Protein backbone atom coordinates (compact mmCIF):
# COMPACT_ATOMS: atom_id res chain seq x y z
CA UNK A 1 0.00 0.00 0.00
CA UNK A 2 2.52 2.74 0.69
CA UNK A 3 5.50 1.33 -1.77
CA UNK A 4 8.12 -0.08 0.10
CA UNK A 5 10.50 -2.89 -0.61
CA UNK A 6 10.94 -5.97 1.38
CA UNK A 7 11.99 -9.69 1.36
CA UNK A 8 9.73 -12.27 2.83
CA UNK A 9 12.24 -15.23 3.17
CA UNK A 10 10.33 -18.04 5.07
CA UNK A 11 11.67 -21.36 6.47
CA UNK A 12 8.90 -23.94 7.34
CA UNK A 13 9.91 -26.99 9.34
CA UNK A 14 8.00 -29.25 6.95
CA UNK A 15 10.56 -28.73 3.90
CA UNK A 16 12.94 -30.36 5.80
CA UNK A 17 11.33 -33.42 6.37
CA UNK A 18 13.07 -36.77 5.13
CA UNK A 19 10.50 -39.08 6.39
CA UNK A 20 6.76 -39.08 7.34
CA UNK A 21 7.25 -39.29 10.87
CA UNK A 22 9.58 -36.18 10.22
CA UNK A 23 6.97 -34.40 9.05
CA UNK A 24 4.90 -35.13 12.18
CA UNK A 25 7.25 -33.75 14.56
CA UNK A 26 7.39 -31.09 12.01
CA UNK A 27 3.49 -30.14 11.89
CA UNK A 28 4.06 -30.38 16.12
CA UNK A 29 6.18 -27.83 16.24
CA UNK A 30 6.64 -25.01 19.11
CA UNK A 31 8.14 -22.04 17.25
CA UNK A 32 9.53 -20.98 14.53
CA UNK A 33 11.72 -18.12 12.92
CA UNK A 34 10.52 -16.20 9.92
CA UNK A 35 13.27 -13.60 8.80
CA UNK A 36 12.61 -10.38 7.12
CA UNK A 37 14.20 -7.76 5.22
CA UNK A 38 13.04 -4.14 4.81
CA UNK A 39 14.57 -1.45 2.45
CA UNK A 40 12.74 2.00 3.27
CA UNK A 41 14.71 3.82 0.56
CA UNK A 42 17.50 3.47 -1.82
CA UNK A 43 20.43 4.89 0.10
CA UNK A 44 19.04 3.93 3.42
CA UNK A 45 20.23 0.46 5.19
CA UNK A 46 18.02 -2.31 5.47
CA UNK A 47 16.38 -2.55 8.34
CA UNK A 48 15.85 -6.41 8.88
CA UNK A 49 13.43 -8.15 11.65
CA UNK A 50 12.75 -11.77 12.32
CA UNK B 1 -20.40 -81.92 28.50
CA UNK B 2 -17.85 -82.95 26.53
CA UNK B 3 -18.34 -80.14 24.33
CA UNK B 4 -18.39 -77.64 26.56
CA UNK B 5 -14.71 -78.83 27.06
CA UNK B 6 -13.99 -78.71 23.25
CA UNK B 7 -15.34 -75.32 23.14
CA UNK B 8 -13.36 -74.07 25.47
CA UNK B 9 -10.35 -75.59 24.62
CA UNK B 10 -10.82 -73.89 21.18
CA UNK B 11 -11.58 -70.52 22.70
CA UNK B 12 -8.79 -70.35 25.44
CA UNK B 13 -6.33 -71.24 21.93
CA UNK B 14 -7.90 -68.38 20.32
CA UNK B 15 -7.72 -66.21 23.42
CA UNK B 16 -3.89 -66.45 23.30
CA UNK B 17 -2.32 -63.42 22.25
CA UNK B 18 -0.03 -65.07 19.90
CA UNK B 19 -1.01 -63.18 16.76
CA UNK B 20 1.43 -60.46 16.76
CA UNK B 21 0.95 -59.02 13.52
CA UNK B 22 -1.36 -56.56 11.87
CA UNK B 23 -3.43 -57.42 8.86
CA UNK B 24 -1.81 -54.32 7.08
CA UNK B 25 -3.91 -53.38 3.62
CA UNK B 26 -1.06 -50.94 2.38
CA UNK B 27 0.11 -50.24 -0.90
CA UNK B 28 -1.07 -46.55 -1.96
CA UNK B 29 2.05 -44.53 -1.90
CA UNK B 30 3.04 -41.25 -0.09
CA UNK B 31 4.29 -38.91 -2.59
CA UNK B 32 5.98 -36.72 0.21
CA UNK B 33 7.41 -34.51 -2.12
CA UNK B 34 3.86 -33.30 -3.28
CA UNK B 35 2.69 -32.99 0.18
CA UNK B 36 5.46 -30.78 0.72
CA UNK B 37 5.06 -28.65 -2.15
CA UNK B 38 0.87 -28.20 -1.61
CA UNK B 39 1.75 -27.70 1.98
CA UNK B 40 4.32 -24.45 1.07
CA UNK B 41 2.01 -23.49 -1.87
CA UNK B 42 -0.87 -23.15 0.71
CA UNK B 43 1.29 -21.29 3.63
CA UNK B 44 2.36 -18.78 1.26
CA UNK B 45 -0.73 -17.75 -0.20
CA UNK B 46 -0.64 -14.17 -1.96
CA UNK B 47 2.82 -14.04 -0.43
CA UNK B 48 5.82 -12.45 -2.19
CA UNK B 49 9.01 -14.97 -1.08
CA UNK B 50 12.34 -14.48 -1.62
CA UNK B 51 15.35 -16.98 -1.49
CA UNK B 52 17.10 -17.99 1.62
CA UNK B 53 19.58 -16.31 3.79
CA UNK C 1 14.61 -39.97 45.69
CA UNK C 2 12.59 -43.05 46.38
CA UNK C 3 12.21 -45.82 43.84
CA UNK C 4 9.67 -48.46 43.71
CA UNK C 5 10.45 -51.34 42.59
CA UNK C 6 9.38 -55.38 41.31
CA UNK C 7 11.34 -57.75 39.37
CA UNK C 8 10.98 -61.09 37.87
CA UNK C 9 13.01 -63.73 35.76
CA UNK C 10 12.26 -64.73 32.42
CA UNK C 11 13.81 -67.83 30.36
CA UNK C 12 15.16 -67.49 26.81
CA UNK C 13 11.78 -69.08 24.84
CA UNK C 14 9.63 -67.87 27.28
CA UNK C 15 11.60 -64.23 26.91
CA UNK C 16 10.06 -63.69 22.99
CA UNK C 17 6.79 -64.53 24.05
CA UNK C 18 7.03 -62.27 27.18
CA UNK C 19 8.33 -59.29 24.72
CA UNK C 20 5.81 -59.50 22.08
CA UNK C 21 2.88 -60.26 24.26
CA UNK C 22 4.03 -57.47 26.62
CA UNK C 23 3.89 -55.00 23.66
CA UNK C 24 0.17 -56.37 23.72
CA UNK C 25 -0.74 -55.12 27.18
CA UNK C 26 1.01 -52.01 27.59
CA UNK C 27 2.90 -49.05 26.05
CA UNK C 28 5.43 -50.09 23.15
CA UNK C 29 8.64 -50.70 23.52
CA UNK C 30 12.05 -48.60 23.38
CA UNK C 31 15.12 -49.67 22.74
CA UNK C 32 17.70 -49.45 25.33
CA UNK C 33 21.56 -49.95 25.28
CA UNK C 34 23.25 -48.70 28.87
CA UNK C 35 27.58 -49.32 29.33
CA UNK C 36 27.74 -48.98 32.71
CA UNK C 37 31.15 -48.86 35.41
CA UNK C 38 31.40 -49.03 38.96
CA UNK C 39 33.86 -46.91 41.41
CA UNK C 40 34.87 -48.03 45.17
CA UNK C 41 36.56 -45.77 47.90
CA UNK C 42 40.30 -46.49 48.07
CA UNK C 43 40.46 -45.10 51.84
CA UNK C 44 38.74 -47.92 52.93
CA UNK C 45 38.19 -46.71 56.82
CA UNK C 46 36.04 -49.32 58.37
CA UNK C 47 34.63 -47.52 61.22
CA UNK C 48 32.23 -44.99 59.11
CA UNK C 49 32.29 -44.86 55.45
CA UNK C 50 30.51 -48.25 54.73
CA UNK C 51 31.95 -48.55 51.46
CA UNK C 52 30.65 -51.85 50.58
CA UNK C 53 27.29 -50.63 49.64
CA UNK C 54 27.68 -46.43 49.38
CA UNK C 55 30.08 -46.73 46.97
CA UNK C 56 28.54 -45.13 43.31
CA UNK C 57 28.14 -46.25 39.97
CA UNK C 58 27.92 -44.34 36.62
CA UNK C 59 26.63 -45.13 33.00
CA UNK C 60 25.55 -43.58 30.09
CA UNK C 61 23.64 -43.99 27.09
CA UNK C 62 24.90 -45.84 24.19
CA UNK C 63 22.32 -45.31 21.07
CA UNK C 64 24.58 -45.61 18.12
CA UNK C 65 28.11 -44.66 18.53
CA UNK C 66 29.77 -48.32 18.70
CA UNK C 67 28.24 -49.88 15.81
CA UNK C 68 29.38 -46.68 13.20
CA UNK C 69 33.20 -46.82 15.01
CA UNK C 70 35.22 -47.16 18.37
CA UNK C 71 33.09 -46.51 21.24
CA UNK C 72 33.92 -42.93 22.37
CA UNK C 73 33.52 -42.72 25.99
CA UNK C 74 34.68 -38.99 25.16
CA UNK C 75 31.55 -38.48 22.78
CA UNK C 76 28.24 -39.56 24.75
CA UNK C 77 26.95 -37.78 27.96
CA UNK C 78 27.19 -39.51 31.12
CA UNK C 79 25.29 -39.57 34.50
CA UNK C 80 26.31 -41.16 38.24
CA UNK C 81 23.85 -43.17 39.83
CA UNK C 82 24.14 -43.59 43.40
CA UNK C 83 21.52 -46.81 44.80
CA UNK C 84 21.29 -47.30 48.08
CA UNK C 85 20.36 -51.43 49.32
CA UNK C 86 16.97 -52.58 49.89
CA UNK C 87 14.24 -51.40 52.96
CA UNK C 88 14.13 -55.09 54.59
CA UNK C 89 10.59 -55.92 56.41
CA UNK C 90 9.43 -55.76 52.68
CA UNK C 91 8.37 -59.11 52.11
CA UNK C 92 5.07 -58.55 51.57
CA UNK C 93 5.03 -55.33 49.29
CA UNK C 94 6.69 -53.81 46.45
CA UNK C 95 10.17 -53.32 47.29
CA UNK C 96 12.21 -49.58 48.02
CA UNK C 97 15.35 -48.72 46.61
CA UNK C 98 16.49 -45.03 47.57
CA UNK C 99 18.35 -43.97 44.00
CA UNK C 100 20.35 -40.27 43.59
CA UNK C 101 21.54 -39.56 40.23
CA UNK C 102 22.95 -36.52 38.24
CA UNK C 103 24.39 -35.64 35.01
CA UNK C 104 27.71 -34.73 34.07
CA UNK C 105 29.10 -32.70 31.21
CA UNK C 106 32.06 -30.87 29.79
CA UNK C 107 34.50 -33.08 32.21
CA UNK C 108 36.66 -36.15 32.68
CA UNK C 109 34.17 -38.44 33.90
CA UNK C 110 36.61 -40.57 34.33
CA UNK C 111 39.62 -38.94 36.02
CA UNK C 112 36.64 -36.74 37.64
CA UNK C 113 35.71 -39.87 39.58
CA UNK C 114 39.15 -40.96 40.41
CA UNK C 115 39.90 -37.58 41.70
CA UNK C 116 37.34 -37.78 44.27
CA UNK C 117 39.23 -40.79 45.12
CA UNK C 118 36.89 -43.32 43.91
CA UNK C 119 38.64 -46.35 41.80
CA UNK C 120 37.59 -49.10 39.14
CA UNK C 121 35.41 -51.98 39.97
CA UNK C 122 33.36 -53.68 37.70
CA UNK C 123 32.23 -52.49 34.18
CA UNK C 124 29.02 -54.47 32.60
CA UNK C 125 26.65 -53.72 29.46
CA UNK C 126 22.63 -53.35 30.59
CA UNK C 127 20.86 -54.04 26.83
CA UNK C 128 16.89 -54.77 26.49
CA UNK C 129 13.40 -53.04 26.06
CA UNK C 130 11.30 -50.81 28.22
CA UNK C 131 7.82 -50.42 28.23
CA UNK C 132 5.61 -47.67 29.90
CA UNK C 133 2.47 -47.35 31.82
CA UNK C 134 0.88 -44.49 33.59
CA UNK C 135 4.12 -42.42 35.48
CA UNK C 136 5.69 -46.53 36.28
CA UNK C 137 8.21 -48.14 33.77
CA UNK C 138 8.82 -51.54 32.88
CA UNK C 139 12.39 -52.82 31.02
CA UNK C 140 12.87 -56.40 30.99
CA UNK C 141 16.77 -56.45 29.95
CA UNK C 142 19.87 -58.50 29.83
CA UNK C 143 23.30 -58.22 31.59
CA UNK C 144 25.53 -58.17 28.67
CA UNK C 145 29.51 -59.07 29.75
CA UNK C 146 31.56 -56.29 27.12
CA UNK C 147 34.08 -58.25 24.87
CA UNK C 148 37.07 -55.70 26.60
CA UNK C 149 36.98 -52.38 28.66
CA UNK C 150 34.84 -50.33 26.39
CA UNK C 151 34.32 -52.64 23.97
CA UNK C 152 33.04 -52.28 20.38
CA UNK C 153 29.79 -53.09 19.02
CA UNK C 154 30.54 -56.17 17.41
CA UNK C 155 31.09 -58.24 20.12
CA UNK C 156 28.38 -58.00 22.81
CA UNK C 157 29.91 -60.82 24.83
CA UNK C 158 26.68 -62.52 27.12
CA UNK C 159 27.31 -63.34 31.13
CA UNK C 160 26.00 -67.02 30.79
CA UNK C 161 25.17 -69.80 28.41
CA UNK C 162 21.33 -69.82 29.71
CA UNK C 163 20.62 -66.04 28.57
CA UNK C 164 18.33 -65.30 31.17
CA UNK C 165 16.52 -62.00 30.41
CA UNK C 166 15.30 -59.69 33.90
CA UNK C 167 12.35 -58.14 34.69
CA UNK C 168 12.38 -55.11 36.38
CA UNK C 169 9.35 -52.10 37.17
CA UNK C 170 9.98 -49.13 37.27
CA UNK C 171 8.22 -46.34 39.87
CA UNK C 172 9.68 -42.87 41.36
CA UNK C 173 8.77 -40.96 44.25
CA UNK C 174 10.56 -37.64 44.39
CA UNK C 175 9.65 -36.96 48.61
CA UNK C 176 10.11 -40.24 51.10
CA UNK C 177 8.23 -38.52 53.42
CA UNK C 178 4.96 -38.07 51.69
CA UNK C 179 2.60 -41.13 52.69
CA UNK C 180 0.37 -40.05 50.17
CA UNK C 181 2.52 -40.26 47.23
CA UNK C 182 3.75 -43.62 48.36
CA UNK C 183 -0.09 -44.91 48.61
CA UNK C 184 -0.37 -43.99 44.92
CA UNK C 185 3.22 -45.38 44.02
CA UNK C 186 2.60 -48.29 45.46
CA UNK C 187 -0.81 -48.94 44.08
CA UNK C 188 0.02 -48.25 40.44
CA UNK C 189 2.71 -50.49 40.95
CA UNK C 190 0.14 -52.88 42.32
CA UNK C 191 -2.29 -52.56 39.59
CA UNK C 192 0.34 -52.94 36.85
CA UNK C 193 2.16 -55.80 38.79
CA UNK C 194 -1.67 -57.49 38.55
CA UNK C 195 -1.62 -57.23 34.58
CA UNK C 196 2.02 -58.41 34.54
CA UNK C 197 1.69 -61.21 36.95
CA UNK C 198 -1.32 -62.66 34.35
CA UNK C 199 1.78 -61.96 32.28
CA UNK C 200 4.17 -63.87 33.90
CA UNK C 201 4.86 -63.86 37.73
CA UNK C 202 7.46 -61.36 39.29
CA UNK C 203 7.83 -60.46 43.27
CA UNK C 204 9.52 -58.38 45.23
CA UNK C 205 13.50 -59.09 46.64
CA UNK C 206 15.81 -57.36 48.36
CA UNK C 207 18.21 -55.42 46.78
CA UNK D 1 30.50 -9.08 23.79
CA UNK D 2 33.16 -7.55 25.95
CA UNK D 3 32.32 -6.92 29.95
CA UNK D 4 34.46 -5.92 33.00
CA UNK D 5 34.32 -7.59 36.19
CA UNK D 6 34.66 -5.01 38.96
CA UNK D 7 34.99 -5.68 43.16
CA UNK D 8 35.14 -3.73 45.92
CA UNK D 9 36.21 -5.04 49.56
CA UNK D 10 36.44 -1.17 51.21
CA UNK D 11 33.70 -1.37 54.27
CA UNK D 12 31.99 1.96 52.71
CA UNK D 13 31.27 -0.20 49.50
CA UNK D 14 29.63 -2.66 51.88
CA UNK D 15 26.61 -0.60 52.74
CA UNK D 16 26.26 0.84 49.16
CA UNK D 17 24.66 -1.67 47.19
CA UNK D 18 20.55 -0.90 47.89
CA UNK D 19 21.25 3.11 47.71
CA UNK D 20 23.10 2.06 44.50
CA UNK D 21 20.64 -0.05 42.84
CA UNK D 22 17.94 3.06 43.82
CA UNK D 23 19.89 5.95 42.62
CA UNK D 24 20.57 3.92 39.18
CA UNK D 25 17.04 3.11 38.72
CA UNK D 26 15.90 7.07 39.54
CA UNK D 27 18.79 8.80 38.00
CA UNK D 28 19.49 6.93 34.94
CA UNK D 29 16.44 5.18 34.15
CA UNK D 30 17.55 1.80 34.74
CA UNK D 31 15.21 -1.11 34.62
CA UNK D 32 15.43 -4.43 36.42
CA UNK D 33 15.98 -7.52 35.44
CA UNK D 34 16.94 -11.08 37.25
CA UNK D 35 18.05 -11.10 40.57
CA UNK D 36 21.27 -12.92 40.53
CA UNK D 37 22.25 -15.04 43.10
CA UNK D 38 25.58 -17.79 43.15
CA UNK D 39 26.53 -20.02 45.84
CA UNK D 40 29.78 -21.62 46.13
CA UNK D 41 30.79 -24.03 48.79
CA UNK D 42 34.12 -25.83 49.78
CA UNK D 43 34.71 -29.22 51.77
CA UNK D 44 37.62 -32.03 51.45
CA UNK D 45 36.85 -35.55 52.27
CA UNK D 46 39.23 -37.37 55.23
CA UNK D 47 42.00 -37.94 53.27
CA UNK D 48 42.83 -33.94 52.80
CA UNK D 49 41.42 -34.02 48.70
CA UNK D 50 39.79 -30.28 48.39
CA UNK D 51 36.43 -29.85 46.30
CA UNK D 52 34.23 -27.43 45.77
CA UNK D 53 31.11 -26.73 44.11
CA UNK D 54 29.53 -23.51 42.81
CA UNK D 55 25.83 -22.33 41.66
CA UNK D 56 25.02 -19.60 39.50
CA UNK D 57 21.67 -18.99 39.72
CA UNK D 58 20.40 -17.93 36.19
CA UNK D 59 22.10 -20.89 34.37
CA UNK D 60 22.06 -23.00 37.39
CA UNK D 61 20.96 -26.30 35.05
CA UNK D 62 24.85 -26.56 34.39
CA UNK D 63 26.21 -26.83 38.65
CA UNK D 64 30.22 -26.29 38.06
CA UNK D 65 32.11 -28.70 40.79
CA UNK D 66 36.05 -28.77 40.83
CA UNK D 67 38.11 -31.80 42.79
CA UNK D 68 40.95 -30.05 44.66
CA UNK D 69 42.10 -26.63 42.50
CA UNK D 70 42.96 -28.97 39.69
CA UNK D 71 40.10 -30.80 37.95
CA UNK D 72 36.37 -29.78 37.18
CA UNK D 73 33.08 -30.71 35.53
CA UNK D 74 29.55 -29.60 35.16
CA UNK D 75 26.93 -31.93 36.84
CA UNK D 76 23.50 -31.65 38.64
CA UNK D 77 22.56 -30.25 41.96
CA UNK D 78 21.11 -34.08 43.08
CA UNK D 79 25.17 -34.77 42.39
CA UNK D 80 25.92 -32.67 45.53
CA UNK D 81 23.70 -34.84 47.35
CA UNK D 82 25.25 -37.90 46.28
CA UNK D 83 28.20 -36.57 48.11
CA UNK D 84 26.55 -35.83 51.33
CA UNK D 85 24.96 -39.19 51.54
CA UNK D 86 28.58 -40.90 50.84
CA UNK D 87 29.94 -39.03 53.77
CA UNK D 88 33.20 -39.37 52.89
CA UNK D 89 33.92 -35.99 51.83
CA UNK D 90 33.78 -33.47 55.21
CA UNK D 91 31.54 -30.60 55.83
CA UNK D 92 30.27 -27.23 53.84
CA UNK D 93 32.26 -23.64 53.84
CA UNK D 94 29.78 -21.38 52.01
CA UNK D 95 29.83 -18.22 50.56
CA UNK D 96 27.27 -16.73 48.77
CA UNK D 97 26.79 -13.40 46.19
CA UNK D 98 23.06 -12.03 46.04
CA UNK D 99 22.32 -8.61 44.33
CA UNK D 100 20.12 -8.43 40.77
CA UNK D 101 20.73 -7.17 37.42
CA UNK D 102 20.05 -4.39 35.58
CA UNK D 103 19.71 -3.30 32.09
CA UNK D 104 20.94 0.47 31.64
CA UNK D 105 20.76 2.47 27.87
CA UNK D 106 23.79 0.59 26.18
CA UNK D 107 25.20 -1.84 28.83
CA UNK D 108 23.98 -4.40 31.37
CA UNK D 109 25.45 -4.60 34.88
CA UNK D 110 25.02 -6.32 37.71
CA UNK D 111 25.07 -5.00 41.18
CA UNK D 112 25.36 -7.88 44.36
CA UNK D 113 26.48 -7.84 47.77
CA UNK D 114 28.83 -11.22 48.24
CA UNK D 115 29.02 -12.70 51.78
CA UNK D 116 29.14 -15.61 54.18
CA UNK D 117 26.38 -16.05 56.17
CA UNK D 118 25.25 -12.86 55.99
CA UNK D 119 28.22 -11.74 56.98
CA UNK D 120 29.96 -8.89 55.21
CA UNK D 121 28.92 -6.14 52.27
CA UNK D 122 31.78 -6.41 50.07
CA UNK D 123 30.07 -5.04 46.40
CA UNK D 124 30.84 -7.02 42.87
CA UNK D 125 29.74 -5.27 40.05
CA UNK D 126 29.57 -6.79 36.63
CA UNK D 127 29.57 -4.51 33.46
CA UNK D 128 28.23 -6.03 29.94
CA UNK D 129 29.04 -3.66 27.04
CA UNK D 130 27.25 -4.17 24.46
CA UNK D 131 29.65 -2.74 21.06
CA UNK D 132 32.80 -2.62 20.05
CA UNK D 133 34.20 -5.50 21.77
CA UNK D 134 38.00 -3.95 21.22
CA UNK D 135 38.61 -4.81 24.82
CA UNK D 136 40.85 -1.69 24.66
CA UNK D 137 37.89 0.62 23.58
CA UNK D 138 35.64 -0.90 25.77
CA UNK D 139 37.49 -0.84 29.01
CA UNK D 140 37.25 3.18 28.79
CA UNK D 141 33.68 3.89 28.19
CA UNK D 142 32.69 0.82 30.83
CA UNK D 143 35.12 3.13 33.30
CA UNK D 144 33.61 6.31 32.21
CA UNK D 145 30.21 4.95 32.67
CA UNK D 146 30.55 3.16 36.11
CA UNK D 147 32.71 6.40 37.33
CA UNK D 148 29.55 8.70 36.38
CA UNK D 149 26.55 6.39 37.78
CA UNK D 150 28.30 5.75 41.39
CA UNK D 151 30.66 8.80 41.78
CA UNK D 152 29.54 9.49 45.09
CA UNK D 153 31.68 7.66 47.24
CA UNK D 154 34.23 7.15 43.57
CA UNK D 155 36.91 9.25 44.67
CA UNK D 156 36.60 7.53 48.01
CA UNK D 157 37.65 3.83 47.43
CA UNK D 158 39.71 2.07 44.95
CA UNK D 159 38.78 -1.60 44.23
CA UNK D 160 40.64 -5.39 43.62
CA UNK D 161 39.37 -6.86 40.48
CA UNK D 162 39.58 -9.01 37.55
CA UNK D 163 40.11 -6.84 34.57
CA UNK D 164 37.45 -6.46 32.06
CA UNK D 165 37.72 -8.84 28.75
CA UNK D 166 35.92 -10.04 25.52
CA UNK D 167 33.74 -12.90 25.82
CA UNK D 168 30.44 -13.88 23.63
CA UNK D 169 28.04 -15.13 26.52
CA UNK D 170 26.17 -12.50 28.15
CA UNK D 171 27.07 -14.08 31.48
CA UNK D 172 30.35 -14.20 32.70
CA UNK D 173 31.80 -17.68 33.17
CA UNK D 174 31.16 -19.93 35.92
CA UNK D 175 34.85 -21.56 35.93
CA UNK D 176 35.80 -17.84 36.22
CA UNK D 177 33.58 -17.20 39.11
CA UNK D 178 34.93 -20.00 40.95
CA UNK D 179 38.63 -18.74 40.44
CA UNK D 180 37.09 -15.79 42.45
CA UNK D 181 35.89 -17.00 44.89
CA UNK D 182 39.09 -19.26 45.00
CA UNK D 183 41.04 -15.88 45.27
CA UNK D 184 39.00 -14.49 47.37
CA UNK D 185 39.35 -16.57 50.24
Amino acid sequence: QRDISFKFMPNYPWEKAKDFLELENSLSINRLSISWRIMVSNFEPAIFIQ
Amino acid sequence: QLLDVSRQIKSYWLTNSLSTSFPTVDYSEPDLEKVKRTLTKLQNHLLEVSLIE
Amino acid sequence: MQELYLLGVVPSRRFEAVVNSLSKTLDGPKTILEFWVVYRPKDVPPNLPRQPDSWLRLCSNIESHDETDTEWSKNTQWSMYLEGNSEPKREDKCGIRPVNRAKLTNGSVTEFVEKMGYEFSHEYIIQGLEYFFFDTTVRIYQTLIPSQQRSIKPPFHPMNEEQPWILHVYTHVADASNQVAMAKAEANLTKVKTLLSAFCDLKNVRL
Amino acid sequence: PVHGVIYYSSPSMATFLSPAQDNLVRTYFAQHLKKWVVQYKLYRNAVTPKTLEFLKQNINPSMLACVDEATMIDAEPELEDIIVRTKLWNFRQSFTIEGSIYEVGSFKVAIANVLQKSVWKGILFHVTYDGTESVDLARPIIQEFFLKCFLQNNKSVTPVYESFFNQPRHSLDSKLLLQLFKQRI
